[PDB]
DNA sequence: GCATGCATGCGCATGCATGCATAATGCATGCATGCGCATGCATGC
């Protein structure tokens, strides 16, 4: 006889029920503790409805049930549910008021083949698969214990159990003996949670030359909404045919359709630690060095992205004057400078970050529209990436390639911080409180130092004016820097084969610190110094007009304040002090100067050396001087000789003179500094020379 | 009874739905009047005798 | 005139032609709209 035939009869049913009850009551762990005791207790503490059982323990304790389990799942699961309900109701008597049924789910199993191997042999069996979710139908109320109203009299027919295979068709009304019709009593019916899922093979495991295959699954009761589309899951289920409509009859061959019915899915002190890290005096440098571990160099960009991530504070006196606190970032770089890796890292770190590209065929669009979704076939209003990132970050790649509509939408979202829609009878305004970070390339493919930033970029001045921070990444042949970058790249390639800052914080710790600072830190400007700010602003405007190009405006000051707030948010300071103000001054001055052309940039850099030297390193400046002299000598050698020489040498007197011009008189510490050795410089006193 | 927020994206045209109906017999032309319909999206089945 | 016969008369059973009562479910068709394609018009540079 078949396994299910022996299962059906009452004798072994009751015997197996008693065996399972004893297994539940007597099962203990490897340490002697009653597993089901603690399990049912923690289930009781939250009023849950499901119980989890391992096939390994079930096979170890009672082998016959484990053997019969794969080839007769439905009846055995029903018996186990009855036994578990009896045991639980014995433990606690109140569930008759709360929950009248408890489900039993199998957790572990011997792994079963993938979606390709499922064939006729696996029908009506227990299987376990792994796949990727592609769609979900939501939550649906299915019938259970249906009550029907007669339509001739008004009698209420008793509850009928709704099986998953066929619909319930009542025979006749017990009183008037009518044959129909009947309708469902909506008020007295009981309902169940139902959801449908489509699963596709993981693209990495598909052999070359064939395509991934998909199958459908059904989740019920507590399993609903346990998976998001695009995730990777593992199911334990029943491979089924016996549902009405599976046979193809209207035309074609007699082909059956298969469906899987699933029953399991397998995918305080921190505040004190945050405060302790804040107590450390150099937390700011730790955070600055913690950004983008995989990218070498570009320390200024990481420092700016720190403020961009931490953000500021909006201010709106009354309902009249709105001032944002989001610090936008724009990057312009020559090819090969890894602009996109920064955006990828930011998306990885940020809790809510949206990524899109202006070139085309983006997964998420940049404009709101109303459409019937291709997958769910529903009439939806799909807002752009700007709307979806409320209090989040929006990332745009290939900023220049955007067409007219994208530029218009971005301008509207940046200047008004709201998106207006008038389409298909729908008129709306949606909030776009988001921070914008963008990357782009110059017009000719290479940055021109003799032209302004606006002349080098395809964008317009109004769009550029919105961004608080502008960064320029220019590629220049430095042998030592190129050597280090190549070393890092080759090391990364070798490592991933299949066979200044003391210590950066952990990524999860950084996330927790960011969340805590955003939630509970609100620095106050009650200690600002207006005299110094006003004097510096006046002097900056004066010398900008003296040079005669791109004068400063009040907007920059606002950015400074925001940056100051961001810095005060880094140290968990509740009040703004002079250090944050000076750092924001340095950042704003660097951003403003870097956008000028050669002569103006040089003059401004020379004149404003006082402010730009805040918390700077003298050794770095001396290294810059040495690099400039080395570059001059190398250029002269290449132009005259026609080829480079084997050695580079430079007198110490020129370096000393330039340091005196910058008011530096001692260089022994620079000689003993690590920066001197890192660039493979040497100093010879026998000739008073520097060799590289 | 539930309370729920949302945003409206589509609204169909206003139509007519019956709450009281009356039917007539083919042969003797007798009438059944003032039959109450149910509220909501629910239908009604005519008698056969 | 009294004794007897008896054609008439009445009520309840069965047999047989007409007549009376019953009574939802499953399958097909046209309207709305997505998706791939080629022609063609209009707009730049
Ligand atoms: N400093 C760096 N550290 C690590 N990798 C780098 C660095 N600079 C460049 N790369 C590598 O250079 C490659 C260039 O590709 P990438 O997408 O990063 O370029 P991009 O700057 O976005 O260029 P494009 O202007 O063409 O969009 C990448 O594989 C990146 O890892
Ligand atoms: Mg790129
Ligand atoms: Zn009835
Ligand atoms: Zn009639």
């Amino acid at each position: 006889h078949s396994v299910r035939e022996w299962v059906s009869m009452a004798g072994p049913r009751l015997e197996i029920h008693h065996r399972f009850k004893n297994f539940l009551r007597t099962h203990v762990d490897s340490h002697g503790h009653n597993v089901f005791k603690e399990r049912i207790s923690d289930m009781c503490k939250e009023n849950r409805e499901s119980l989890v059982v391992n096939y390994e323990d079930l096979a170890a304790r009672e082998h016959v049930l484990a053997y019969f389990l794969p080839e007769a799942p439905a009846e055995l699961l029903q018996i186990f549910d009855e036994a578990a309900l009896e045991v639980v109701l014995a433990m606690y008597p109140k569930y008759d008021r709360i929950t009248n049924h408890i489900h039993v789910r199998i957790s572990h199993l011997p792994l079963v083949e993938e979606l390709r191997s499922l064939r006729q042999l696996h029908l009506n069996q227990l299987i376990r698969t792994s796949g990727v979710v592609t769609s979900c139908t939501g939550v649906l109320p299915q019938l259970s214990m249906v009550k029907y109203n007669c339509n001739k009299c008004n009698f209420v027919l008793g509850p009928f159990c709704q099986s998953q295979n066929q619909e319930v068709k009542p025979g006749s009304c017990p009183e008037c003996q009518s044959a129909g019709p009947f309708e469902v009593n909506m008020e007295e019916t009981i309902y169940q949670n139902y959801q449908r899922i489509r699963i596709q093979e993981s693209p990495g495991k598909v052999a070359a030359g064939r395509l991934p295959r998909s199958k459908d699954a059904i989740l019920l009761a507590d399993l609903v909404d346990s998976c998001k589309p695009g995730d990777e899951i593992e199911l334990t289920g029943i491979y089924h045919n016996n549902y009405d409509g599976s046979l193809n009859t209207a035309n074609g061959f007699p082909v059956f359709a298969t469906v899987i019915l699933a029953n399991h899915v397998a995918k305080d002190e921190d505040v004190k630690m945050i405060t302790s890290l804040s107590k450390d005096q150099q937390i700011g440098e730790k955070i600055f060095a913690s950004i983008a571990p995989s990218i070498y160099g570009h320390e200024d960009i990481k420092r700016g992205l720190a403020l961009a991530l931490f953000g500021g504070e909006p201010k709106n006196p009354g309902g009249k004057h709105k001032v944002r606190g989001d610090i936008n970032v724009l990057l312009c770089g020559d090819p090969g400078t890894a602009k996109s890796q920064f955006l990828k890292y930011i998306e990885k770190v940020s809790s809510r970050a949206i990524f899109t590209t202006g070139q085309g065929a983006s997964a998420v669009g940049l404009t709101a529209y109303v459409q019937r979704h291709p997958v769910s076939r529903e009439w939806t209003l799909e807002a752009g990436a700007l709307v979806l990132a409320d209090r989040g970050v929006c990332l745009i790649d290939e900023f220049d390639k955007m067409n007219d509509q994208d530029r218009t939408s971005i301008h509207e979202a940046m200047e008004q911080q709201s998106i207006s829609i008038s389409k298909a009878g729908i008129v709306t305004s949606l909030q776009a409180r988001c921070t914008v970070i963008a990357a782009a390339n110059p017009i000719g493919g290479r940055y021109d130092p003799s032209l302004t930033f606006s002349e080098n970029v395809d964008l317009t001045e109004p769009i550029i004016s919105r961004f608080d921070i502008l960064c320029v990444v220019r590629d220049t042949v430095d042998p030592v820097q190129d050597e280090m970058l190549a070393r890092f790249v080759v090391g990364s390639h070798v490592r991933h084969h299949p066979s200044y800052g003391v210590e950066p914080l952990p990524q999860e710790v950084l996330k927790k610190y960011i969340i805590y600072a955003k939630e509970r830190v609100h620095p106050k400007l009650n200690q600002m110094d207006q005299d110094k700010v006003a004097k510096m602003y006046s002097d900056l405007r004066k010398e900008s007009m003296a040079t005669g190009s791109i004068p400063i405006t009040v907007r920059h000051i606002e950015s400074m304040i925001r940056m100051a707030e961001a810095h005060a948010r880094i140290h968990l300071r509740d009040y703004v002090i002079e250090d944050d103000v000076n750092m924001a001054i340095r950042v704003m001055l660097e951003s403003f100067i870097d956008t000028q052309k050669f002569s103006v940039m040089r003059s401004m850099r020379k004149t404003f050396a006082r402010y730009l030297s805040f918390r700077r390193d003298n050794n770095e400046l001396l290294l810059f001087i040495l690099k400039q002299l080395v570059a001059e000598q190398v250029t002269y050698q290449r132009n005259r000789f026609g080829a480079q020489q084997d050695t580079i040498e430079v007198p110490e007197k020129d370096l000393v003179d330039k340091a005196r011009q910058i008011n530096i008189h001692n260089l022994s510490a620079f000689y003993d500094s690590e920066l001197f050795r890192m660039n493979k410089f040497s100093h010879d006193l026998k000739r008073k020379m520097i060799l590289q | 009874l539930v309370k729920i927020p949302g945003i409206i994206i589509a609204a169909s045209a206003v139509r007519a739905k019956a709450t009281r109906i009356s039917i007539q017999c083919r042969s003797c032309r007798n009438t059944l009047t003032n039959i109450a319909m149910r509220p909501g999206l629910e239908g009604y089945a005519l008698p056969r005798k």
